RNA sequence: GGUGGCCAUGGAAGUCGGAAUCCGCUAAGGAGUGUGUAACAACUCACCUGCCGAAUCAACUAGCCCUGAAAAUGGAUGGCG
């Protein structure tokens, strides 16, 4: 292992940067080895997932080929766990939408993201009293026979504001599963273009 | 099975291995079997009739529950079939020269083996599994007058007929 | 009796230790070397015995 | 081999004002003032950053074993800064099978009073050092909070009661009782 | 993962022990370093990633000191040091 086997990987990345002009930059922060086995067979008709390491900053050395330019805009995104998924048949969003499977969900304290999180005034179904994660904050609740309700509603936390630990743990007890977007898609490249998942991009 | 002790059919799965005749030494499943409304004896000896007329060299064994019905299917395991692809059955009370015996062809019967490898493998189509289940040997040693050893390097068949 | 996270606090402080085979001196888990001048700074270490 | 130079800059925050009397560093921030002498270690402590931005410790004609110490001074200074901005908090959770360790602070910090560890009649007493305010916690059951500016002082004092509470002539694999440190942190976190 | 792989069944599905003994997904994961587990799991370690920024590591071999190193009227580099 590793002056030859290294110099081997180099010839397979340089191949799919030429042959495959459609590039999907994927974030796999949480993943299993049996997970990827299944994602590659569920997309065997279509895509080619390519997993490497630091060296992915060798778009420079295909760009060095006295040849390609716009590969400079691929530079800021080879950072903090990333792989690319090269595909012939793309065709825009429509294969990209069917990829989004079950997952986070999750939700953790110290996070920020997506939109205004709501908990429609629905009857919870947790064990009785269990009102202490509501009583700690402030929502109007009642024991109608046995199980618990919220008899009112509002947005708990708004966009840009931090989610506390007690307001995170109560949301994942309720089954309401928001704040997430990891193993899915980070930034597309299609012909020197700069897409942005805030939302036209799909 | 869910807030209060419910069910709603019985279509629940349990898997077992091993098999001489059946069991019966104050034993079968228990733990999973008893609470479940099955038994230890009738749904034991009906596991004979289906896991029989030749299996007597260890098995894998999925038993599907329906109310108190235990369906005794023999789901084929990759090495179990390659032990039953042998110059086969000597069985028990000799045996004695042991089960490292090892000489058995399976030239296209390993094709039929890698065919009956139902789903499991998440497969590149034959030409790689042909080598996965060809490489898992210890008994036989490949095709009439060869060794697995040198099939691994190549396989000028199967490839474009299995896709 | 004694809650798991609570226990494995005390364990951290009395049980997971290396120990010198020469001087019986008690050492942290990472030790590749003893502290003591008496044994001659040995390297002959073993884990402290986990109670059955 | 003597190494011509080794050095290190500590990045001092806008809150605090260190002012070194020759070698002796004094530090005053929000919380209080600390002092410490490096009248042993023998280095050159400059305060190069104007406005007041850098402590820089030199070391200079130093062989290996004094080069070590460049970084250790550099530490007891950060460790002061964290102490006089934030202030430290060591938590220590009492642990047992059976006899409830029965703690009771008794002037302000100062006297930490321990009946009943392992059914023992002798009531262990422990002094804190100056500037160390012990206090029995809330929001948790068997748990002390040792607050102070000085790491040195706060962690003898943890250790004093952590060590005052030791069993003898037993299996301390089995007899896992006493008071011990669970969480070294700060008062304010930022 | 193919996978209660094979031997061993007393359990050893990676693991009291051994022949062995390699493919897929590959990224990379040894048919396994261990914990431990009746066996698993659960955990861990190889392998491989994420984050950081430039020197790092291992076995020898020598120099100097430390240990091995324990004796009886009090105590001798000559003493003082
Ligand atoms: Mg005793
Ligand atoms: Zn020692």
């Amino acid at each position: 292992d590793r002056a030859t086997w290294k110099s081997n990987y180099f010839l397979k990345i340089i191949q799919l940067l030429d042959d495959y002009p459609k590039c999907f930059i994927v974030g796999a922060d949480n993943v299993g080895s049996k997970q990827m086995q299944q994602i590659r067979m569920s997309l065997r008709g279509k895509a080619v997932v390519l997993m490497g390491k630091n060296t992915m900053m060798r778009k420079a050395i295909r760009g060095h080929l006295e040849n390609n330019p716009a590969l400079e805009k691929l530079l800021p995104h080879i950072r903090g766990n990333v792989g690319f998924v090269f595909t012939k048949e793309d065709l825009t969003e429509i294969r990209d939408m069917l990829r989004a499977n079950k997952v986070p969900a999750a939700a953790r304290a110290g996070a920020i993201a997506p939109c205004e999180v709501t908990v429609p005034a629905q009857n919870t179904g947790l064990g009785p009293e269990k009102t202490s994660f509501f009583q700690a904050l402030g929502i109007t609740t009642k024991i109608s026979r046995g199980t618990i309700e919220i008899l009112s509603d509002v947005q708990l936390i708004k966009t840009g504001d931090k989610v506390g630990a007690s307001e995170a743990t109560l949301l994942n007890m309720l089954n309401i599963s928001p704040f997430s977007f990891g193993l899915v898609i980070q930034q597309v490249f299609d012909n020197g273009s700069i897409y942005n998942p805030e939302v036209l991009d799909i | 099975m869910p807030p209060k002790f419910d069910p709603n059919e019985i279509k629940v799965v349990y898997l077992r291995c091993t098999g001489g005749e059946v069991g019966a030494t104050s034993a079968l499943a228990p733990k999973i079997g008893p609470l479940g409304l099955s038994p230890k004896k009738v749904g034991d000896d009906i596991a004979k009739a289906t896991g029989d007329w030749k299996g007597l060299r260890i098995t894998v064994k999925l038993t599907i529950q329906n109310r108190q019905a235990q369906i005794e299917v023999v789901p084929s395991a990759s090495a179990l079939i390659i032990k039953a692809l042998k110059e086969p059955p000597r069985d028990r009370k000799k045996q004695k020269n042991i089960k490292h015996s090892g000489n058995i062809t399976f030239d296209e019967i390993v094709n039929i083996a890698r065919q009956m490898r139902h789903r499991s493998l998440a497969r590149e189509l034959s030409g790689t599994i042909k080598e996965i289940l060809g490489t898992a040997q210890s008994v036989g040693c490949n095709v009439d007058g060869r060794h697995p050893h040198d099939i691994i390097d190549d396989i000028n068949s199967g490839a474009v007929e299995c896709p | 009796i004694i809650e798991p996270s609570l226990r494995q606090l005390a364990q951290k402080y009395n049980c997971d230790k290396m120990i010198c085979r020469k001087c019986y001196a008690r050492l942290h888990p990472r030790a590749v070397n003893c502290r003591k001048k008496k044994c001659g700074h040995t390297n002959n270490l073993r884990p402290k015995k986990k109670v059955k | 081999m003597k190494t011509i130079l080794s050095n290190q800059t500590v990045d001092i925050p806008e809150n605090v004002d260190i002012t070194l009397k020759g070698r002796t560093v004094i530090v005053k921030g929000p919380r209080g003032t600390l002092r410490r002498d490096f009248n042993h270690i023998n280095v050159e402590l400059s305060l190069l950053g104007k406005k007041k931005k850098r402590l820089r410790v030199d070391k200079w004609w130093g062989n290996r074993k004094e080069l070590a110490t460049v970084r250790t001074i550099c530490s007891h200074v950060q460790n002061m800064i964290k102490g006089v901005t934030l202030g430290f908090r060591y938590k220590m959770r009492s642990v047992y099978a059976h006899f409830p360790i029965n703690v009771v602070i008794q002037e302000n910090g100062s006297l930490v009073e321990i009946r009943n560890f392992l059914g023992e009649k002798y009531i262990r007493r422990v002094r804190m050092r100056p500037g160390v305010a012990c206090s029995v916690s809330q929001a948790q059951k068997d748990e002390l909070i040792l607050e102070g500016n000085d790491i040195e002082l706060v962690s003898n004092s943890a250790a004093l009661i952590q060590q005052a509470t030791t069993v003898k002539n037993k299996d301390i694999r089995k007899f896992l009782d006493g008071i011990y440190v669970s969480e070294k942190g700060t008062v304010q976190q930022a």
